[PDB]
């Protein structure tokens, strides 16, 4: 059974997600407009969406119990390394399996594989990305499990550049033990069937997606005309 | 490099 401490962790993470995820998508009007019908016509809009999402991921991470107690250098390392993965994870909430798209409230803000390719990305990323979204969606995670998985993703001690790896691991262990205990005592069978191992495998998949996205991001952002279309925060967090 | 925007969002 969940301890009071573990229940507090879950409550904090649910609150953190709800303060940083807007299921009305009301801010999307502020982004540069999507353009479809120009191999990069969607780059300005999707750069703004990604930048917006980085802000949300930072806001979520700062609420993870213990995260703000790490050194600021480790906080930065963890966020720089995990941000793209948490974006991929949190985007699953808008992903719909009926047409393999991210539906953010309106047709203008419904993104399919063509839209992602129109930000410069290729099938080498988009195909595993869609496969990941479908696989994650088919787990039918409780929101508790979803916010625990994002938190575990962020506080991973094996990220490159982490200095106090043992302190990071201590936070992740608290979160992992909370997730395992939640699955065992609150996820009804058979849905709990190897759910933890499957969620861990999703973290492995996100590492592979991270490497491919970074490879394509580095190639795209190396061209100054493309970097010009990004945002200051994207350049700072994803690299310049 | 420095990460002032990331750092400000962490405060
Ligand atoms: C150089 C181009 C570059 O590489 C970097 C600019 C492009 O990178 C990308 C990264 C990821 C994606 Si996407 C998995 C298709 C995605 C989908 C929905 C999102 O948001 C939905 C909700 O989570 C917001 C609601 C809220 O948070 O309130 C966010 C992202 C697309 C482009």
């Amino acid at each position: 059974k969940l301890s009071e401490e573990q229940q507090h962790i879950i409550a904090i993470l649910l609150d953190a997600h709800h303060k940083t995820y807007d299921p009305t998508y009301a801010d999307f009007r502020d982004f540069r407009p999507p353009v479809r019908m120009s191999p990069l016509s969607m780059l300005p809009h999707l750069a703004d969406l990604v930048s917006y999402s980085i802000q949300k991921v930072i806001g979520f991470a700062k609420m993870i119990p213990g995260f703000r107690d790490l050194t600021s250098d480790d906080q930065i390392v963890l966020l720089k390394s995990s941000a793209i993965e948490v974006i991929m994870l949190r985007s699953n909430q808008s992903f719909t399996m009926d047409d393999m798209s991210w539906d953010c409230g309106s047709q203008d803000y419904k993104y399919d594989v063509t839209d992602v390719s129109k930000a410069g990305h290729t099938l080498e990323l988009i195909e595993p990305l869609i496969k990941f979204q479908v696989g994650l969606k088919k787990l039918n995670l409780h929101e508790e499990e979803h916010v625990l998985l994002m938190a575990i993703c962020i506080v991973s001690p094996d990220r490159p550049g982490v200095q106090d790896a043992k302190l990071v691991e201590a936070i992740q262990d608290r979160l992992s033990n909370t997730l395992q205990t939640y699955i065992r005592c609150r996820h009804p069978p058979p849905g709990s069937h190897q759910l933890y191992a499957k969620m861990i495998q999703k973290l492995a998949d996100l590492r592979s997606l991270n490497e491919e996205h970074s490879k394509q991001y580095r190639s795209l952002s190396f061209q100054p005309e493309n970097s010009m279309k990004l945002t200051p925060l994207v350049l700072e967090v994803f690299g310049n | 490099k420095n990460h002032p925007m990331l750092m400000n969002l962490l405060k």
